[PDB]
DNA sequence: GTTATCCGCTCACAATGCCACACGCGCTGCTCGG
DNA sequence: CCGAGCAGCATACATTACTTGTGAGCGGATAAC
């Protein structure tokens, strides 16, 4: 049909000619000499030629692809044809049928908006403005604030102080759906209820972009509203963030405080050995929390609280034991958050990031799902609460160096110098001395990191009514590591301690290792094979992002297929499941 | 958007799919290898019936 | 003492230790050289435009004995000027014009010739030339052609390691590319034959070319091995032995000779024996004649009458035939030496499977190959193969390639010819050879020894001879039909092909494309970046792991930090500062010489196969002030590779820290405490930086920022020293001083500083002018800071007071929170200028018009416009007004010439209205700020163009009228000292104006000679002024080119002070990114004890993972600067006597251990002392080179210097409560710049609208209005939930069923949110894509 | 020799998603035209 | 006499261009009766 080939105009008379029509235009050419020629008396050979020739041009036009081509003028590329209108990322399959731009939407970047509920979401009063319009004119026809639709229009352009109210009443419960550009797996796209906000930034739950694998670098996400009844509770009952918090991969819980908390609540639960208020006794986490803000007692001082830990004995009965335990004014100050389930001892402990994340665990277990989800709202507020109140900040002065680390670099310089001299001196082959020399390079590597660690970890060596006493440090970095709330000790050690051996670009690993650290200075050639290493893991990654992508395409492409139709299909036959063990433990 | 054209070739000509689309529809529905088959196609052959 | 008077004014405290050597290039060095050997009259022929020129021509007739040649070429002087050309839209072109001698060769006659035809100066169109920045002003914009980093022609060879026959038996293959023709290679296959391959063709044992260049098989054996001779002797057949080749492998039996056993019959001789043999000198060994069982002769040994042949020429050796043969002879039986690992039996296996014998048939064998089915005949198959090679013009081995590969051969002479020759391809074919047996080794590609760069020069002369050669092919054509002697050489040759070459490949090339503009440091880095992508270059797709990954020859030559992140990483690179293209085209860099024991200051320039032959020092090996390392096992590197050496052991050092790292990374402070995967985004992140309203220096800067500054364009600096006479927001104007002038030009040069003019991203320039009135300038100094420049230093984002804390996580992830007043000062409010253009056709229907009046629409949307129908310059427009103001002829076909009489006087401009007005985009607001119309001669004029021409007259005739008045000054001074030095006039020639005074008359004789010679000559300048500002004024209005069918392109510029809010993008200078957050109100924000507030903190939980400490060593810095600037700003609140401030100005710029700079602060005037001060009133600014950065201790040092702790950390405050954190936080003054990823260049939804037409979708794009696109992964997200009925609507009634979502839109502002879905006419469009071919594709009945 | 067998030869056929921006989009000497 | 439309033109040629990775049909060498 034509307009399926439309000649789109340009500003003047520049009609854009669409290649199918050149391609058409092509074959009825030949067409119509053919049978010219055809009456006037028919050359046998000439007319052999022409045929020839027309049957070449409708081989172009149902495909371009086979004989040769068939380049448009003075633009060196191939015609569109038929075919190349079906298949490949632009064809209609992948290009309009399967993925189909929408109409109804809109996108913007994300800020993190850190005050919002779990299920809220924030939202741009522009954006909002400009997708709920339909819901809009609605709304002002039913109050008759506006009797024609374009008195409607009008009003809205306008902005009246009324269209405000509208547009609050008209979403108060209406659903409305985020997404993110690379949409891997099932939680890409999520529902929140929005919140109007000023600018135009779109604020999104912390724990959810922790489960979007979004940052904040700048990624922008893509806004929807269901318009249908069925849509709006079909949002509002399956994909709804407090229905996702478990991923369909893993058994695990999505939702997990990342960072930025569980710093937040390290801190808030540790003990100085001799902190200002240690020794009292409190007669509960309320008087706690009124004996830090009045800034008589430090935040984690070790004191004796009475706590009244819930219980359920039988099935749905909640006794309550009023005990008197030694704890921390932090701990107890926390321990008002806990909702009327857990005992105390999954609060006692230092609660790093893997105690949190088995806290939350436990919470949905005994629980249930709905105190969970205002316990990990009620979490994640106190934890950025008290990570401000912290001001954990890391400082140039902060990672330390350990006072053997010049000295355990020299002596394994001493010893890679003998062994070299050694095999000049012809008393190993080069091959086992290359061996050798990692393998010394190695050791003082591990020895290095030990010593910074035992320095680092340790260094606060504080005394209370007496001498002296240990304890875990209180440094900003490691405080950052050993909550598990940024980079392990591995990233630690390359950071402080000597940052190890490097490996060549073919993957060998270079005998003289990068002796420095980040905190000194690092010469040129370190540096420079540091740039190998990290120029090598940047290709790896954009080249496997699209490896993967092209991956699981094929994939949903061959399981797309299955539902759960079946309840008890009545087999007998599985496979036999056993504990895996590649010889060495499970 | 809907109507369709036709035209009325003035000599049958081949479909390019039903001819290299390995394997070749018309090759295997003929028993003929389809080096031949194009070189009669394309005119420069000739084929007994 | 050394600093010049634009460094007095603020100079740069400077960190470092080593004495810098060599000052850092002119950084555009590249891009002007490059079309420097494109563009002068290279009299040697080697590269330019003598190159292609000589290498087509002369052209001839068809050998019609009538040939063209050029005598030499000229360049005309570009007609417009490089701002008008860029103002107009219209390139910077210049004419070519070459000397065309035309000689006739008469018949029958010989070499001679009676018709010559010598036509001078025809215009083969016009090349664009470069602008004094390296850019390329074409139509319009400002292209940047980046140089292509490919591999060398040559030879070279590679392994190919296996991945093929999964065999471990790896197939080193070979290669020949040349410059210009159809590379050659050969092979090995799995069954050890050579096979040769021209490109990309059907293979051939390679043989076979051997008997193409006159090589039958008897010399093609004696080429390829050594004649291990057979002498039969009385008996025995001694055969002559070397000990190297029965060393070998397995013996067979004992090889007595000269009567003793020096081997008995065993096995594998040992190399014990066969040293003993050595020793014994044996030339000959009896040997049994069964041995020879292989052993194929190489010399065609026949019977001595029979005429027939016994022993062919390599076909084989047996007992019975020789028994046979040796019933004639012998004498001398030379055949093969064989052997498994050395001298490789692999020709004769070719020879075997070869299946030609004669020249004759190997011409016609390749004949076939090269395209089957043709007649071959001896001259086809010959003139086929004389063409492939042995051809100047079909064929060209690039003299660079020559030396490329006579070196990879070992060759001496490094000239050589440019061509093939049959003795290279025999060499190539040993050395094949040699890599299968041990000797020898391929050599990788990515190594820098084999990738050249090409300049933009090279590839544009390319370009030229392409464009040449089928002028070359019509002009002999044109010659051999035409007339010999009738013609002039003007016409037979047309600059359509060579204008459309040269201008699709300057305007539409992968590699150039408009420049970066948006920043200095941006400008700079695409100016010199190197690429691997576009013609002849590998592609993104077929990339391949290995390519992209750095080199350990990349250490100086091409930098290994700065590269694109993504699809194409390593393809894109930057080169390295110090680094500089060979005369070759190889990436030579700079060594510090080194003699025996002495480091010398002298300089050489290493490509990489050079730099691989020594051993290189390193710049951080600590001198001792002579040449001479402290330590002793200094590091180096030698080979690829870092070892340890001693003192007297080194070759070279390196010239300096910082040539390891591109000018993008060299902008980096502290780069070297950083993880190279986070560098790499700080110098990504740091080219995308915007310029804002009040630039302002960096107070952490490495001291490239002045170099960087002053070496690209954006700054206006001085060409000739002297007095600035007149300032102003606009323009400058110096008087240059006395000694650099002309006899004329009585020396004033102004500058016409570029104001708000908008840019190839949308964002503004502007020079406002840095200097005084009056204040002296020395040749070479910044006078107008450009684009984010300030006093002449790179300077993007501004130095902020931040600190590290988390806040209440409105900085959880990455994300940044900011005080009200960073918004308040306007510290990051960019300008945004983005144009609009209307056209005016001319339908054939009827003209176009831009008249005030609009049919329809009412009195507001006219009003903004003039009396002619254009806004005015300031009216504050909005998304949906009119800017234009013009109409169309919109009915046709009413052909009644009764109405047609009416409304062609009655109605002659009130038919056929329709209001295809420019309006402006939906969502952009601003302000309009400029107006420029382009009208196209012969169209008369409008009002509006009339006023503009006259504005841009007056200030044209301003300069002139200028430089008149000063050239009439010392012209009045000239005749006034003439009139008083007698007569005598002594109170006339000063009250007496100049009305009386060119007709005045001392005594005759000689003083009325004086005077008509200083009055004569005043008339004459005036008529000379006269005549250039009508010059002038005629290129202003004169025609415009604007070719397909338009009258008056009319562009309006809107611009906008971009405000900043929570959704931009800003990041520091360490790959430190982030989103603005909150606008937090000013009493909220962390304060510190003295009241002060902090504007941006960031989030200390990005430091340890992404490991980039470099930043917070810098922020501590940063609070060292304005430590000091805060104590000077005390020293200039009160009156402090100058001495006492100089003291303590004195005290800081020493307080480094061993700093490379010693600024005395004497000799410094006591006023520029207090200028100095003011300028460092915001803190003193800080130099750190990249890697000789400022110790820890010194950093110490200087916060001591202030009244700061040494910590760095200070006890800060929270605004909201009123209490202290507890553990004392971070808090400096770190740099932050502002990317253009602001948010309102992405917030924008939609609800409805249009709709594509050929499938009833949304539109895509912001512009366009559309909406977001639901992907693949989308909606299988969406189908893994069980969200059915959202999946169906967010298909059909979104989207599509027009019917469906018509009826949605009705039945949705009717409260009810029922859909009525249907099908998507996407899908009934494929149904008729399908049913359009011949597939029959219907929808089932049921 | 032939009949089935197999191994290297050549060709078809795939290459993540979005977003944004930019640029361009035949011609040309024969043909219709006064 | 040149300006304004047109019809079928790889510009006529040697254009051209390293590996991409994998499957699959195909044609010349190969074992067996
Ligand atoms: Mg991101």
């Amino acid at each position: 049909p034509p307009d399926l080939r439309p000649l789109v105009p340009l500003d003047g008379g520049r009609f854009a000619t669409s290649d199918l029509n050149d391609l058409y235009r092509r074959v009825i050419n030949r067409n119509n000499r053919l049978k010219r020629l055809l009456d006037l008396a028919a050359p046998d050979i000439i007319v052999r030629n022409e045929k020839r020739m027309l049957q070449e041009a409708v081989d172009a036009l149902l495909d371009n692809g086979r004989r040769g081509r068939a380049i448009t003028g003075s633009n060196k590329r191939p015609l569109k044809s038929l075919a190349d209108m079906i298949k490949g990322k632009q064809g209609r399959f992948r290009q309009n049928l399967l993925g189909k731009r929408v109409d109804y939407s809109g996108r913007s970047v994300i800020t993190v908006g850190p005050y919002l509920r779990l299920h809220q979401c924030g939202l741009p009063k522009k954006m909002a403005l400009e997708l709920f319009k339909p819901f809009i004119y609605g709304k002002l026809e039913l109050r008759g604030l506006a009797t024609t639709i374009k008195a409607a229009k009008k009003m809205v352009e306008r902005e009246e102080a009324v269209v405000w109210d509208i547009l609050d009443e008209v979403i108060r419960e209406h659903p409305v759906l985020l997404n993110r550009a690379p949409t891997l797996h099932r939680l890409g796209i999520q529902a929140f209820e929005p919140v109007l906000i000023e600018g135009k930034a779109i604020q999104l739950h912390p724990l959810v972009c922790a489960a979007y694998n979004a940052d904040f670098d700048g990624d922008q996400m893509a806004v929807h509203v269901p318009l249908t009844l069925e849509a709006q509770l079909e949002a509002r009952a399956l994909m709804m963030s407090t229905n996702n918090i478990l991923s369909p991969a893993n058994g695990e819980p999505i939702i997990v405080p990342s960072q930025d908390v569980v710093l937040g609540l390290y801190y808030m639960t540790r003990d100085c050995v001799n902190a200002k208020g240690e020794g009292m006794v409190l007669t509960g986490p309320k008087e706690a929390e009124r004996l830090y803000r009045s800034g008589l007692a430090s935040l984690h001082a070790r004191v004796k609280v009475r706590i009244t830990e819930y219980e359920k004995d039988a099935n749905g009965e909640l006794v309550a034991k009023t005990s008197l335990k030694d704890t921390t004014v932090g701990r107890a100050i926390l321990w008002m958050i806990v909702p009327k389930g857990l005992p105390y001892s999954i609060v006692n402990q230092a609660l790093g990031k893997k105690a949190i994340s088995k806290m939350l665990n436990t919470c949905y277990r005994i629980l249930g799902l709905k105190p969970t989800v205002i316990f990990a709202d009620q979490i994640m507020y106190t934890g950025f609460a008290y990570a401000a109140r912290s001001g954990a900040s890391v400082g140039i002065d902060d990672m330390v160096i350990p006072e053997k680390k010049h000295e355990i670099i020299s002596e394994a310089e001493a010893e890679v110098a003998e062994i070299q001299e050694q095999f000049q001196s012809g008393l190993v082959t080069a091959g086992e001395r290359y061996n050798k020399v990692i393998d010394i390079w190695a050791a003082a590597n591990d020895r290095v990191s030990k010593a910074m660690m035992d320095n680092l970890q340790t260094e606060t060596v504080i005394n209370r009514d007496g001498q002296e006493e240990k304890q875990v440090s209180f440094n900003s970095i490691y405080m950052m590591a050993d909550s598990g709330a940024r980079g392990s000790a591995a990233q630690i050690r390359q950071l402080a301690g000597m940052r190890g051996l490097m490996a060549k670009p073919d993957g060998s690993i270079i005998e003289t290792p990068i002796t420095a650290n980040f905190r000194e200075g690092l010469n040129v050639l370190q540096y420079f094979i540091s740039t190998h290493g990290a120029r090598k893991g940047l290709a790896d990654t954009a080249l496997k992002t699209a490896n993967s992508g092209y991956l699981t395409r094929r994939l949903v492409d061959v399981a797309q297929d299955l539902v759960v139709t079946e309840d008890d299909c009545g087999t007998h036959e599985g496979i036999m499941m056993t504990p895996v063990i590649e010889g060495g433990d499970v | 958007r809907e109507r369709m054209g036709h035209i009325e070739l003035a000599s049958p000509t081949a479909h390019i799919w039903f001819l290299k689309s390995l394997p070749s529809r018309i090759g295997l529905l003929l028993d003929m290898p389809l080096r031949d088959i194009e070189r009669v196609l394309y005119f420069e052959s000739y084929v007994v019936i | 003492m050394v600093y010049s008077y634009t460094e007095k004014k603020r100079i740069r405290k400077d960190f470092g230790k080593r004495p810098q050597v060599l000052d850092v290039p002119y950084l555009l060095s590249i891009q002007l050289d490059s079309f420097q050997k494109f563009i002068e009259q290279d009299p040697e022929g080697q590269y330019g435009l003598e190159a292609a020129f000589r290498s087509v021509f002369p052209i001839q007739s068809y050998s019609g004995n009538s040939e063209l040649q050029y005598v030499s070429y000229r360049l005309g002087e570009p007609v417009f000027d490089v701002q008008e050309c860029q103002i107009r839209g219209v390139t910077y072109s210049a004419p070519l014009r070459v000397k065309l001698r035309l000689v006739i060769y008469e018949r029958e006659a010989p070499e001679g010739t009676v018709k010559d035809i010598k036509e001078q100066e025809v215009y083969m169109g016009e090349i664009p030339l470069m602008t004094d920045n390296g850019t390329f002003v074409i139509n319009g914009t400002e292209r940047v052609i980046v140089s292509q980093l490919h591999r060398s022609p040559g030879v070279f060879f590679d392994s190919d390691k296996g991945k093929t026959h999964s065999s471990g038996k790896v197939l080193y293959n070979a290669r020949i590319i040349p410059y210009r023709g159809s590379w050659l290679d050969f092979e090995f296959d799995p069954k050890d034959n050579l096979f040769v391959r021209i490109d990309r063709r059907r293979k051939l044992p390679a043989t076979i070319i051997l008997r193409a260049l006159n090589y039958t098989t008897e010399q093609i054996l004696d080429l390829f091995f050594e004649k291990v001779i057979f002498e039969i002797r009385d008996n025995k057949l001694q055969m002559e032995l070397v000990p190297e080749r029965l060393r070998g492998e397995t013996a067979s039996f004992d090889i007595e000779a000269n009567g003793k056993v020096y081997v008995e019959k065993g096995r594998r001789i040992t190399a014990r024996h066969i040293r003993q043999l050595e020793k014994d000198d044996v030339k000959l060994i009896e040997v049994p004649v069964e041995y020879i069982a292989g052993k194929v002769v190489a010399k065609d040994y026949i019977d001595e009458s029979t005429g027939e042949l016994i022993c062919a020429a390599n076909m084989e050796l047996s007992l019975d035939l020789l028994a046979k043969l040796s019933q004639s002879g012998h004498k001398r039986i030379e055949t093969l030496f064989t052997n498994d690992l050395d001298h490789g039996p692999y020709i004769s296996e070719t020879l075997r499977v070869d299946p030609t014998n004669d020249r004759l048939s190997a011409l016609v064998e390749i004949y076939r190959m090269m395209r089957p089915g043709e007649p071959p005949t001896r001259e086809a198959a010959e003139s086929l193969f004389e063409n492939l090679f042995f051809s100047e013009d079909r064929y060209d081995l690039s003299a660079v390639g020559r030396m490329k590969f006579n070196r990879s051969l070992l060759r001496e002479e490094i000239e050589g010819s440019g061509i093939l020759s049959k003795d290279d391809i025999i060499d190539v074919m040993k050395k094949l050879i040699d890599i299968r047996n041990g000797k020898g080794e391929v050599d990788d590609i990515d190594h820098l020894g084999n990738r050249r760069i090409r300049s933009v020069g090279e590839m544009a002369e390319n370009q030229f001879r392409v464009g040449l050669v089928r002028v070359e092919r019509a002009v002999k054509e044109r010659l051999s039909l035409g007339d010999l002697d009738t013609l002039m050489p003007q016409d037979m040759i047309n600059a359509k092909p060579i204008s459309a070459a040269v201008k699709e490949f300057f305007g539409s090339s992968q590699l150039s494309q408009f420049m970066d503009q948006n920043n200095p440091l941006s400008e700079i880095t695409h100016k010199r970046r190197i690429s691997a992508l576009g013609p002849g270059g590998l592609t993104r797709e077929r990339a391949g792991f290995e390519v992209r990954d750095v080199h350990p020859t990349h250490y100086g030559r091409v930098c290994p930090i700065e590269t694109p992140e993504g699809p194409n990483i390593g393809l894109i690179n930057s080169l390295s500062v110090y680094a500089q293209t060979n005369e070759y085209g190889f990436l030579e860099t700079p060594y510090r010489k080194v003699t025996d024991g002495v480091v010398t200051d002298e300089i050489h320039y290493l490509s990489a196969i050079e730099e691989g032959n020594y051993v290189i020092a390193q710049a951080n090996s600590n001198l001792d002030e002579e040449g001479h390392f402290v330590e002793d096992l200094v590091t180096c590197r030698s080979k690829g590779e870092s070892s340890l050496f001693s003192r007297d052991q080194v070759d070279y050092m390196d010239v300096s820290t910082q040539q390891v790292v591109s000018v993008g990374a060299s902008l980096i402070p502290f780069l070297e405490h950083d993880d190279a995967n986070r560098a790499l985004m700080g110098a990504n992140m740091q080219r995308q930086a915007v310029p804002t309203l009040r630039a302002d220096k960096p107070l952490v800067g490495t001291g490239m920022e002045r170099a960087v500054a002053v070496d690209s364009g954006v700054t206006a600096v001085a060409k000739r020293g002297g007095v600035v006479q007149y300032v102003d927001a606009s323009r400058i104007v110096i008087k240059v001083n006395e000694d650099e002038m002309y006899p004329g030009e009585a020396g004033i040069d102004i500058y016409n500083l570029t104001k708000y003019t908008r840019s190839n991203q949308n964002t503004c320039i502007n020079q406002m002018p840095c200097v005084s009135l009056g204040e002296p300038v020395e040749r070479g100094d910044v006078l107008a800071d450009g684009p984010s420049t300030d006093l002449g230093e790179l300077a993007l984002g501004q130095n902020m007071r931040v600190a590290f804390m988390p806040w209440n996580g409105y900085n959880f992830e990455d994300s940044i929170l900011v005080s009200e007043r960073v918004v308040q000062e306007d510290r990051f409010t960019t300008i945004h200028i983005q144009e609009l253009a209307c056209v005016s056709r001319d339908t054939k229907l009827g003209p176009e018009e831009i008249t005030a009046d609009i049919p329809n629409v009412g009195e507001a949307a006219l009003s903004k416009l003039d009396e002619s129908g254009i806004v005015y310059i300031g009216a504050e427009v909005t998304g949906g007004d009119i800017l234009v103001g013009k109409v169309t002829p919109k009915g046709e076909t009413q052909l009644t010439p009764e109405e047609k009489l009416l409304r062609a006087i009655f109605g002659e401009k009130a038919s056929d209205v329709k209001d295809s007005s420019l309006r402006v985009p939906n969502g952009v607001s601003g302000t309009v700020i400029d107006v420029q119309v382009f009208t196209r001669d012969g169209v008369e004029k409008d009002k509006r163009a009339l006023e503009i021409e006259e504005m841009q007259l007056k200030q044209a005739k301003k300069d002139l009228s200028e430089e008149l008045q000063i050239l009439e000054a010392g012209l009045f001074s000239r005749i006034r000292a003439v009139l008083v030095a007698g007569g005598v006039e002594a109170e006339k020639l000063d009250k007496l104006p100049r009305d009386r005074w060119l007709e005045l008359g001392l005594t005759d004789e000689e003083k009325q000679n004086q005077l008509e010679q200083l009055a004569e000559q005043y008339d004459e300048l005036k008529h000379e002024f006269e005549k250039k500002l009508e010059a002038k004024r005629r290129k202003i209005t004169q025609g415009d080119d604007l070719a397909p069918g338009v009258l008056k392109i009319v562009k309006v510029y809107l611009a906008v002070k971009r405000r900043i809010q929570p959704g931009d993008k800003m990041a520091g200078r360490h790959g430190n990114k982030g989103v603005i957050s909150k606008i937090n109100p000013i009493e909220d924000m962390p304060y510190d004890e003295n009241g002060t507030p902090v504007d941006i903190v960031l989030n200390p939980l990005g430091v340890p993972s992404r490991m980039n400490i470099g930043q917070i060593l810098e922020t501590h810095l940063g609070m060292a600067a304005k430590g000091i600037g805060d104590k000077i700003n005390a020293m200039l609140k009160q009156q402090q006597e100058v001495a006492k401030l100089r003291e303590f100005i004195q005290r800081a710029y020493d307080l480094g251990a061993d700093v490379r700079q010693k600024v005395d602060l004497s000799t410094f005037s006591d006023e520029e002392v207090m200028r100095l001060a003011e300028n460092l009133r915001k803190g003193m600014p800080i130099a750190t080179p990249v890697f000789d950065g400022a110790k820890e201790a010194e950093i110490k040092e200087l916060l001591k210097l202030g009244d700061l702790p040494t910590s760095g950390q200070i006890r800060l405050y929270d605004g909201r409560t009123g209490e202290q954190f507890e553990r004392p936080v971070t808090v400096g003054y770190m740099y932050m710049l502002k990317l253009n990823h602001l948010v309102d260049d992405k917030m924008h939804a939609r609800s409805t609208g249009s709709y594509s037409l050929v499938t009833q979708q949304p539109l895509g794009g912001k512009a366009q209005f559309g909406g977001q696109r639901f992907g693949e992964m989308e909606v299988w997200a969406l189908e893994a939930y069980g969200a059915a009925y959202t999946l169906q609507e967010m298909l059909t009634v979104k989207s599509d069923d027009v019917n469906g979502r018509t009826k949605m839109y009705k039945n949705i502002v009717d409260g009810n949110h029922q859909m009525e879905p249907g099908m998507p006419e996407s899908f009934n469009v494929l149904l008729k894509e399908i049913r359009s071919l011949g597939i029959n594709i219907e929808l089932e009945d049921e």
